[PDB]
């Protein structure tokens, strides 16, 4: 039971270390989206 | 005393005959080279796309 424990809190633990990391990433994935509108754009024409 | 143009509107002469004159010379189309305003107008532009 204890080393039962144990790994379900190390799993979390992990989740939790590469959790800032994807948000760092999507945060910066919008803020790549802000830094540079493409008006040549292939899908984009008026 | 009567002699060449001097004192007075000898300064009139220099703000028009001269100086009115002399700036009725320059451009006003000087400079404007079709081609290398074309490549101002896209520096102006710069990095970005433009409508």
């Amino acid at each position: 039971p204890k080393l039962h424990d144990a790994i379900v809190e190390v799993v979390t633990c992990l989740l939790r270390k590469r959790l800032p990391v994807t948000n760092e990433m999507v945060h910066n994935l919008v803020a790549i989206e802000l830094a540079y509108i493409n008006t040549k754009h292939p899908d984009f024409a008026d | 005393e009567t002699s060449e143009l001097c004192g007075g509107a000898r300064i009139c002469y220099i703000f028009h005959e001269t100086f009115g004159r002399t700036l009725e010379s320059v451009d006003p189309l000087g400079g404007l080279n079709t081609i290398d305003i074309l490549t101002a107008i896209r520096n102006a532009t710069g990095p970005r796309p433009a409508l």
